[PDB]
């Protein structure tokens, strides 16, 4: 019908409106934002801790520092580099030996429905195992916590700081996962999904939000720095958005033509 | 009494001989509500389309065997011109709309003097791809009077020779031994058929409702039932009695639903 | 004492999408309140029925309006199939959001705009055509479909909406598949009467389309992205 | 080959397809006119039909109580099904391969029928059998029955020269089977 | 309520498993209204 | 007593009828239609996948196509090949190895019952293991949905799109069977058992029903690409009709005589 | 906390009958509605009781009918025994569903229909004899047992229903046993007097039989079909 | 009812457990009728 398209509202009509028609019956409410992003989905595969770490140190990351990468999954649908937050996501195409290649992650199934700003949700977090037979553990710290790396002698044998704590480090069973739901526990009042701020940190760039996370998980086995074993197990990390809440709609990716 | 005119539109038929009508899973096959799988009107009913449509079909000889059918489908005769069979207003109606919603209701004419032995069995059997060669395309005009009565063989009886897709040159082809639309001959009195045999009637009398797997279907491509005249008894008779008696069929579309026009279809 | 059980044959399967919740590991957890944020998503389908923009190969550059020629031809000025999977609805909110799902059911809304000059005077027929063995093409093919004539005067946009003809009741949102002349046909944008231009006026002006989602679009079963938006 | 062949075979690949329903009182002729003639105990013979399995109906034998108990079962078989070429084929590429391990430079000759020319899927395996089956050491003759392409039966045989129509196929095949039988030994 | 089929009993308590906010002191409503 | 058969419609009569009688009291109601299919049975052993596949490319599939056969489950009634349906069944009598033996399937006990034409029930899949101690998954796809085919690199390591998903991907534990039922989700009404009309897709054959499944199973393996086995395993996939309704009755099987 | 429970020797047991549902996975689907569909089976014994054809060796080309001769002869026109596993049952919607099942229970009942000219007299005797130790082939032997006596006329179908004789409340459907002469019994068709047909009328008309169910029988006990229908 | 002897307690909601048909707007009676 004649309408105004300049107005930036066109009320959405229907057959009925221009021709002869009906209203078609309403079929099914799965573009409930409770219900769309309450299914779980992959996040990162990390590798499992077998001694007491040394968590990344901040950017920019100078040669020789011996740190371990690869082992904590900061609990985010944005991209993250590093087991921290970043802005761009980067893969490596023909990653060649030369330097650490630093274990990136993004939420694939997220953004193609991000379709809003900002995003508030709790978060189950599976972490499924990717070796057979694998007895580890999920250690947690929250959003503004940090990682307490050493270890105490007990009975001659260096059980780190990470076996203990105040935040949750559930065990598994052998052959087991392990499953708990986390609470929304950031400083901020919501996530931003695009965020267009500084944040005033180490030195300060333009849209990377600082506390938009649930935390961050790490997996170790419970087992002293003795019985350190040789190969690398991993371990997968599936995330799901309980009672998610969303504002302030945007934009979907650019999916390209070629 | 057995005197039934059953006028319809501008063509009404009698019989002398009738049966009665064998209305099929309901009571009144007529009463039909409209697809729920359209968000347009309708075309219903309408005095053009709401009558009778004679056609013809092959002789009944001696040289039939037993369970030799001979399928008609609906609307597949219709737009075929199956046996003479014109649509007249309703085949106008049908290439024009997308999808069609109807249920029959048919009428087989084959008179037997008392002289006379035989009894087909006319059923509207549902669901079946009789009028298709074992090899994909429908069955012309030509090769229905080249054979002029299909035998009951064992690829009718095991479905062994349903259409196919050709799974290519990288596939084995599998030996095929079956297919659900066979024809069990022996129990195709599970359908909703009348027995024309010759010492009680001369026609008899089905009338069955849409059924379909969707709540309208293509107009084109769809054989939802299929008129089939099996020959239970041969026919048999003393030399003098009228050879060769003809069969001919009275289709006529009870409640139509036209849905989806557009122009008349171009292949 | 015991209560005496039996365990089922899916004991201790992790299903990603099992309606149910879990065990909390850290609660009583206040969090700060969120009453100030206006503009609340309560279901994705207050943003299909926000109009975007579609994307037309001009005569990785596209463009979302349609240039208009002043040259007379019996075809219509633009024509793309009516499937949320085809490259003129991959950048909208309606085939965006849809083909993150496997159904749809409804209207979809094509909004126009004419982004010419105030004096031109014109005309234009909108056929959708259902699917048919041939892609309609002259004017006289398309004035038997559902068609609308919209002239250019001064409200400058028409929302041709576009109606769900379709046997089963919700249509499959992604087409790629052993593929024909496409299921749900064809919308096109004949020009009928030419746009008539006074002098010192630019030739050729532009048809702005949108792309928008009726009042009863509705959308069933999710499925897992195409994640190559990333790469 | 100067050398004579110490055994001497022949194999009736025979189709029973639906499309030689109006056609099996022509093609039965034709089998027994060809067994009836040559009663050499040098020659056995061996009858494979297919439609759809392509089944051995009398294996390579050549005892004339067998061969005439073979015969009285090809008069009355019913034609109907497909036309899977190929699986003829198999059943005497699986008699050649056999008869191939004795230390008998013998002589495989394989005669086939069609009306029903094959589909595209059907032709590029009966195509690939035909193939083995020469590569086995045979020599394939199509004899014809009515209309059929001869370029469909053109690669199933060993040239254009080998595919004859069945009214002159006895006519053709009275001396051509008779060549090598006095090329034999 | 989301993708939640637990209709009948919740075992955990609601500020244990939800996450609740502090106090400070069908119809699909437009995202922009002209006025 | 005197009748007429002739008439279409014969009153199903009694003892009493005729002589002198008595009815029988009625047994039981096994022939009912919901009792009758809630019943489990196998449908067809597939292979486990364990890379990411190729889903079987629609007929007619030349030579040369690599592609991954036998491990999709059409679950279907129904005559399948190679994961897609079929009008007509074949079994292989003397497979020789020239091409590709395409996996067959059909529900025996089905169609020894099916004397109606449509059908509709929910189906409950119970995919029972067919190798001791396999500890395998059960991905799915509704009827209307393609298989998600390709892999993404966690870790140096190549796990595969079917892992994640919106669609149910149960895993199994080691020495355990998964089962859940599935709804009706075809776009069909029904199920036709028998079908007379003209699919109009890649390339029309009468007699062929586009949409008339319940979906498409395959068994994958929980592991990435890199720890691949060798040995071919199987698991067999059990169907049970839950809640089934049946319209329109039709013929039984033609029983032989030989 | 935990209540204890004491899980039985059957757990984790595939049963495959059990009478018991099973987790959902992928629910809150609508189905589109099947209103209007007619003709809904409620129960498979609404098509035992619709009568179909049997199959007779004639005197896998088999007959429906039973061709009747003008010799005189004391011995059953035709005769099959009442088993529903015997080949003349093998394609009828009695012998064919009730093959599927174990155990049966009610009246079978056999229609005739004489197909012959409407010009023929004739009458027909019909004898039910439960099992004895020898087959009745002398119509005196034959008299004696449950018969009746049919008269073509007008009227053309004649619907003996064949009791249910037998001291097991349930028979078994499928006698591939160890056999002797069969329970239960023999149906043998006799005719009584000739068929006396005016000049210039066929010779052996052809009567044809038919198999249905009564309106008490009963099916119980469903078995593993015969996969055999498919090869 | 079905094959289902669980007649005391479901525990998944009826759209859950089954699927049930959405909205358009003892006697064995038999499959024809001679009118
Ligand atoms: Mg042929």
């Amino acid at each position: 019908s004649t309408d105004n398209a300049e107005t930036g509202v066109i009320e959405a009509g229907n057959t009925d409106t221009d021709f002869s028609g009906e209203l078609a019956a309403p079929g099914s409410n799965h573009t409930n934002v409770k219900f769309l992003f309450d299914r779980s989905r992959l996040l990162n595969v990390i590798k499992v801790l077998e001694k007491d770490a040394v968590f990344p140190r901040p950017f920019p990351t100078a040669t020789g520092t011996q740190q371990d990468d690869g082992y904590f999954c900061l609990l985010t649908p944005r991209p993250t580099v590093a087991s921290r937050p970043a802005t761009r996501f980067g893969l490596y195409v023909s990653p060649s030996d030369s330097g650490v290649l630093a274990n990136t992650s993004l939420d694939f199934n997220f953004y193609s429905l991000a379709c809003f700003t900002y995003f508030r949700s709790d978060l189950e977090v599976t972490v499924v195992s990717l070796e057979p037979d694998l007895e580890f553990a999920v250690g947690w710290f929250p959003s503004g916590s940090e990682y307490q790396a050493s270890s105490f002698v007990y009975d001659q044998l260096h059980v780190p700081y990470h076996f203990t704590g105040r935040t949750p480090r559930a065990f598994a069973s052998k052959g087991g996962k392990v499953s708990f739901v986390l609470p929304w526990n950031s400083v901020s009042s919501v996530l931003p999904v695009r965020w267009g701020g500084a944040s005033k940190l180490s030195s300060a760039t333009r849209g990377l939000p600082a506390h938009a996370d649930w935390g961050t998980i790490y997996a170790f086995i419970p087992r002293p720095n003795e019985k350190k074993s040789t190969a690398v197990k991993h371990v997968a990390v599936y995330i799901r958005y309980k009672n998610a809440r969303a504002w302030c709609p945007s934009m979907l990716p650019f999916r390209s033509y070629k | 009494d057995r005197v039934t005119t059953q006028t319809a539109g501008n063509t009404a038929i009698n019989t002398q001989s009738s049966l009665g009508v064998l209305c099929a899973y309901v009571e009144d096959p007529t009463k039909s509500d409209p697809p729920s799988s359209s968000t347009d009107q309708p075309t219903t009913t309408f005095t053009a389309i709401d009558r009778w449509y004679t056609g013809r079909l092959n002789s009944w000889t001696k040289a039939v065997k037993t369970f030799s059918f001979q399928a008609v489908p609906l609307p597949g005769a219709f737009l075929s011109r199956q046996g003479g069979l014109n649509g007249g207003a309703f085949t106008a109606t049908l290439h024009r709309h997308f999808l069609m919603k109807c249920g029959w209701q048919v009428q087989v004419q084959c008179n037997l003097t008392q002289f006379h032995q035989g009894a087909l069995l006319v059923a509207m059997v549902p669901e079946t791809t009789l009028d298709v060669k074992p090899d994909g395309k429908a069955k012309s005009l030509q090769e229905l009077n080249e054979e002029q009565w299909v035998e009951m063989s064992d690829d009718y009886r095991t479905g062994k020779n349903m259409p196919f897709q050709s799974l290519g040159t990288y596939y084995r082809p599998p030996n095929w031994t079956w297919g659900p639309n066979f024809i069990n001959p022996y129990q195709v009195t599970v359908f909703p058929h009348q027995i024309l045999n010759a010492r009680t009637s001369t026609s008899v009398d089905i009338n069955v409702p849409y059924i379909g797997e969707t709540p309208t279907q293509s107009s084109e491509t769809q054989n939802s039932w299929t008129l089939l005249v099996m020959v239970l008894v041969p026919l048999d008779y003393k030399e003098g009695a009228t050879t060769d008696p003809e069969i001919t069929f009275s289709v006529r579309p009870t409640s139509p639903y036209f849905n989806g026009l557009r122009n008349r279809y171009t292949t | 004492g015991p209560i005496p059980t039996a365990p089922r044959e899916n004991s201790l399967m992790f299903l990603s999408t099992t309606p149910d919740d879990t065990v909390p590991a850290y609660g009583n957890v206040r969090t700060p309140p969120v009453n100030y944020l206006p503009g609340e998503i309560t279901d994705l389908l207050q943003l299909a029925r926000i109009p975007t923009l579609m994307a037309f190969g001009r005569v990785d550059a596209y463009v979302p309006y349609v240039a208009v020629p002043t040259q007379f031809d019996d075809k219509p000025l633009i024509s793309f199939p009516i499937t949320l999977s085809d490259p003129v609805y991959q950048n909208t909110l309606v085939g965006a959001i849809s083909s993150n799902f496997a159904n749809y059911r409804g209207c979809i809304q094509i909004t126009l705009t004419f982004c010419g000059p105030m004096m031109a005077r014109g005309k234009f027929l909108l056929s959708y055509s259902p699917p048919n063995g041939t892609q309609p093409q002259t004017l006289s093919e398309a004035m038997q479909c559902t068609y609308s004539i919209w002239d250019i005067g001064l409200n400058s946009s028409w929302t041709f909406v576009i109606p769900y003809i379709s046997p089963s009741d919700y249509r499959e949102t992604r087409a790629i598949t052993n593929s024909v002349y496409s299921a749900d046909g064809w919308f096109s944008l004949h020009k009928l009467t030419k746009i008539t231009l006074p002098p010192d006026c630019p030739q050729s002006p532009c048809i702005l389309f949108f792309a928008s989602a009726g009042e009863d679009y509705t959308l069933r079963l999710p499925v897992d992205c195409n994640p190559s938006y990333v790469f | 080959s100067m050398a004579c062949y110490g055994g001497f075979d022949l194999y009736f690949i025979l189709d029973k397809s639906g499309s030689v329903l109006h056609h099996w009182n022509e093609i039965y002729y034709f089998v027994e006119q060809l067994a009836h003639k040559f009663i050499s105990p040098q020659l056995r013979m061996s009858f494979i039909v297919f439609s759809t399995r392509g089944t051995t109906l009398m294996k390579l034998t050549e005892d004339r109580e067998q061969i005439r108990q073979g015969l009285e079962e090809l008069q009355k078989v019913l034609p109907g099904g497909d036309t899977y070429m190929h699986e003829g084929f198999e059943r005497a590429s699986e008699q050649i391969y056999y008869e191939n391990r004795q230390g008998y430079r013998t002589a495989s000759v394989i005669i086939a029928l069609t009306d029903g020319e094959l589909h595209e899927d059907l032709f590029f395996y009966s195509e690939r059998e035909a193939n083995r089956s020469r590569d086995l050491g045979a020599i394939v003759y199509a004899v014809g029955v009515k209309d059929f392409n001869e370029t469909q039966l053109a690669r199933i045989a060993d040239s254009k020269d080998h595919v004859f129509p069945v009214n002159d196929g006895f006519q053709a095949l009275q001396g051509i089977i008779h060549s090598i039988l006095k090329k034999s030994c | 309520r989301g993708n939640n089929g637990n209709m009948t009993f919740n075992y955990y308590a609601n500020t244990y498993q939800n996450s609740v906010d502090f106090s400070t002191s069908g119809i699909l409503n437009p995202l922009g209204y002209l006025k």
